[PDB]
């Protein structure tokens, strides 16, 4: 659902608006990560994975 | 295995960043979930049962 | 429908053969509402409801 | 305005009947440039007639950096006069020429994206990689780059004469764009 | 109300846009810090009372990650704001900004260009951390701005004001050795060591011929 | 197709009573009754791999699926014509995809391909130019900058009145179109300062960093655009006020010849200086060269005592000819080994 930067509810395609277009009614998965870039490790938030 | 296919390079080990190539693999989560709900058969691996 | 793209502009003015949608059925029915919209990927939809 | 387009830089090579050794021409010359790992030849830099001398190990040699065609000829055999010092033959037969670049200025701002639509079935450009356009002409078999400032650079010229009738031929195709 | 920077309404969520612009000021600045200072694991065993001289199960193999783990731990931990990793056309490309030249280095350059003709091989080491490419870019630069001093460099073909004899040896004082033949003597040592190797190799070739004939007859 | 009695060419499939016969309207003789319903390996392997590449980037940049399949024939004809050999596999398929994305006239730039690949724009752009002119692509859409305004806003996360920032902007881009600034400049550049100025008068979204994080063009190269259009004509009228309904053309001044304003019967056959008068200048002596002599290039030679002076420095900077020598001593060594 929501991020950590805006942290609002959401803006979402409504369900009856979603069944008239053959779309899926869905919400994105957000993760947070830290990893080894190089000289220094880096922690990056809200990566879209699905 | 998409990481070390790049990390098997002498030059490509300092400035290489990993989140650039995350979105090629993200599409197997969405298309995995939507195909297993429409066509109602779930092809698992851990229990190997259909 | 399946030929390779010729990168030019020579003979493209009349290439459309017909393939309409015919109302079968043994009784006359009315057209209630017909809408047109687009799906998740930009490929247009037509949904008429008798 | 009957202008004349000036010709900035020639190239020309001559074959030589003697094989060149790199030690005996670089370690005891004046404008010594011979890095072995960087490049496999030697360059001379002399300021009259402001030309450059590019050589090869196998014997051949290519001259570049002159203004006029006669100015390259005295340039090309002053370079072999240093080859007269070391005990080498320096046997040239064909003073072959394969490129001369030229520039121009006609000084009136024009559209160039209209001819990418107008004369766009033959010649084209890319805006976000090079700010000028790249124009082509089969009738002399030449390429040329045009601009928005009105200047045109003429390159790829195999013969000196080959672009002189081309430069007047390419001129009227700009004139229909008066950006009315 | 000009088109350059009016503050004019709500402007929500600009605190990360402001501070990442302010943080780039130092990323370019500490490049200026480093330029001015540039100028100037076997196998282990044990003594068990039960089993004496026993070999242990764990150090038989190595992890290859624990020595990498401690290397990572004293690294900087940064929280990424999506405005930092901004890229443009000037990204992932060649080149840098050369330090603008000084009048101190002019008298080290034109005298090197008066004695020699134009020899970029040894000027490159005279300027210790400058490279071969931009001194050639300086050569084409000084043709256009000062077109008369390259003539004076060309015209003067003689010994100059003979002050360069120290500058002759100022180059020649770094690692004083007779390189005309000191390069020869250790190269002689290099082939001398190789001349050992074939003797160590070819005597190892003949020990193969005596053993492989011995079990043939056996 | 042709009847046996009237020899007409038009037939009418009659489905009025579930017979589905085939018959003409001339005579009425059925044409057919009882309808019959329809109830290298290494060269294949080098495109099965190359099909994963095109679906890789198209999943990433949200390229919809009617371009990947359109992109493959451009790869397929370039496969046969010896274009894939030598060059990088991952460097040709993005250049091949951009041909398919240009033909559709879609909002995708060229640098969104390269930034994933972490190479320069000019690396992948150079192998794009050797694709288009080699493989005879004549017709092509132009990089229309009016496409890029409509796609910038949605991930920019501006206000919910996202139409007035667009309706004002394309009318500014139409105003920008007739006016003379973008002709050799960048499509993403001049379209990256209009939506700055269109959102200027309504919001405080202009901080020159959130729009640069969208346009991926440098911060100071769009302020140059804002200094440019202010000083062409009739923009001093539209600095602070003056409701956006002006209808003018004005003068035409692109800044390339404005810098040239700071700097200060046809032709006959034999009127031009030729080349063959210049060939016969110097005698063409192939063995001798002693007719073009001088006095200073005769002195162009070494300082005779100062050879081993410079050679000792030249051998003191030397490490290649050492490295060259033991490789010669090893090629003999590995020959018998
Ligand atoms: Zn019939």
């Amino acid at each position: 659902g929501k991020k950590s930067s805006s942290s609002t509810k959401d803006y979402l395609t409504p369900p009856h608006e979603c069944r008239l277009r053959d779309m899926t009614y869905s919400a994105p998965i957000y993760v947070d990560i830290e990893y080894t870039r190089g000289r220094n490790i880096i922690m990056h938030k809200d990566v879209e994975i699905g | 295995l998409s990481i070390d296919k790049v990390l098997k390079k002498p030059n490509r080990a300092m400035e290489y960043d990993a989140l650039l190539s995350i979105n090629v693999h993200s599409n197997n989560i969405t298309s995995g979930l939507n195909r297993a709900i429409s066509t109602g058969n779930w092809s698992l691996k851990r229990f190997k049962m259909e | 429908s399946a030929d390779a793209p010729n990168p030019n502009n020579v003979n493209v003015q009349t290439q459309y053969r017909e393939a309409p949608v015919i109302y079968r059925g043994p009784e006359p029915s009315h057209i209630d509402q017909v809408m047109m919209s687009v799906s998740d990927n930009d490929q247009a939809l037509i949904k008429v409801l008798l | 305005s009957g202008i004349v387009p000036t010709l900035q830089n020639i190239v020309a090579t001559v074959t030589l009947g003697c094989r060149l050794d790199l030690k005996t021409v670089a370690l005891h010359a004046r404008n010594a440039e011979y890095n072995p790992k960087r490049f496999a030849a030697v360059i001379m830099r002399i300021r009259e007639p402001k030309t450059t001398a590019l050589i090869f190990a196998s014997g051949k040699m290519v001259v570049t950096g002159a203004k006029s065609e006669d100015d390259s000829k005295l340039a090309s055999r002053k370079y072999a006069r240093i080859i007269q010092k070391i005990g080498f033959a320096a046997k040239f037969t064909d003073f072959k020429i394969q490129n001369i670049v030229g520039s121009c200025d006609v000084k009136f701002p024009i559209r160039l994206e209209g001819l990418a639509f107008s004369h766009g079935t033959f010649s084209s450009y890319e805006p976000e990689l090079f700010p000028g356009l790249i124009y082509r002409m089969v009738k002399p078999k030449i390429v040329l780059l045009i601009f928005v400032s009105g200047k045109i650079v003429l390159t790829g010229a195999k013969q000196r004469e080959e672009i002189y009738q081309a430069f007047e031929a390419i001129y009227p195709v700009l004139s229909e764009f008066r950006k009315m | 109300c000009k088109p350059n920077f009016p503050i004019g309404q709500i402007s929500e969520n600009f605190e990360k846009s402001k501070m990442a612009k302010k943080a780039k000021l130092e990323k370019r600045r500490h490049l200026r810090e480093l330029r001015m200072r540039a100028r100037q694991t076997a196998i282990q065993l044990k003594l068990n009372p039960d089993g004496t001289m026993a070999i242990d199960e764990e150090t038989m193999v190595v992890d290859r990650h624990k020595n990498a783990s401690i290397e990572n731990e004293y690294k900087e931990k940064v929280d990424e704001n999506p405005f930092a990793n901004l890229y443009n056309y000037g990204s992932y490309g060649r080149g840098s900004y050369t330090d603008p030249w000084t009048v101190e280095e002019m008298i080290k350059f034109y005298k090197a260009l008066s004695m020699w003709g134009t020899d970029f091989n040894l000027i490159s080491q005279l300027y210790p951390y400058r490279s071969r490419k931009q001194v050639k870019a300086k050569f084409v630069n000084e043709e256009k701005k000062r077109p008369i001093l390259i003539e004076l460099a060309l015209r003067s073909k003689l010994p100059p004001n003979f002050d360069e004899y120290c500058c002759e040896i100022k180059k020649n004082i770094g690692t004083v050795a007779d390189f005309n033949e000191k390069l020869i003597e250790l190269q002689n040592e290099h082939k001398h060591h190789m001349k050992e190797i074939e003797e160590a190799k070819n005597t190892a070739k003949e020990e193969d011929q005596t053993a492989q004939r011995l079990n043939d007859a056996n | 197709p042709v009847c046996k009695n009237c020899h007409g060419t038009e037939f009418e499939r009659d489905l009025s009573n579930a017979n589905n016969d085939l018959v003409c309207k001339a005579c009425g003789v059925v044409s057919e009754d009882n309808p019959i319903v329809s109830e290298l390996e290494s060269r294949e392997a080098t495109l099965n791999n190359a099909r994963r590449k095109l679906r890789a980037v198209s999943y990433a940049l949200h390229i919809p699926e009617y371009i990947t399949d359109a992109a493959f024939q451009w790869y397929k004809l370039a496969l046969a014509n010896n274009f894939v050999q030598g060059r990088r596999s991952q460097n040709v398929i993005a250049s091949c995809l951009y041909v398919a994305c240009r033909k559709e006239k879609t909002h995708h730039m060229l640098i969104d391909f390269s930034s994933r690949l972490q190479v320069s724009v000019y690396s992948i752009g150079a192998t794009f130019l050797k694709m288009v002119k080699k493989l005879h692509i004549t017709e092509l859409p132009l990089a229309d900058p009016s496409l890029f305004i409509q796609h910038f806003a949605e991930k920019l996360d501006l206000a919910d009145k996202k139409i007035k920032v667009v309706k004002d902007a394309v009318k500014l881009a139409q105003r920008m179109s007739k006016d003379w600034m973008f002709e050799g400049r960048r499509p993403a550049g001049i379209a990256g300062a209009c939506i700055l100025l269109a959102c200027r008068m309504n919001n405080l979204r202009r901080t020159h960093t959130e729009i640069v994080a969208v346009s991926h063009v440098a911060e100071e190269t769009l302020q140059q655009r804002l200094n440019e259009f202010k000083n062409t004509k009739a923009a001093k009228l539209s600095v602070q006020k003056f409701r956006e309904n002006d209808v003018e053309d004005g003068e035409a001044r692109p800044p390339s010849f404005v810098k040239n304003r700071k700097k200060e019967c046809p032709r006959n056959l034999h009127l031009l200086p030729t080349t063959d008068t210049y060939l016969s200048k110097v005698s063409d002596d192939p063995d001798n060269l002693e007719d073009v002599d001088d006095e200073e290039l005769n002195a162009h030679l070494l300082n005779e005592e100062a050879s081993k002076l410079k050679e000792r420095i030249w051998i003191g900077l030397n490490a290649d000819f050492l490295l060259e020598q033991e490789s010669k001593r090893l090629k003999q060594e590995a020959d018998i080994a």
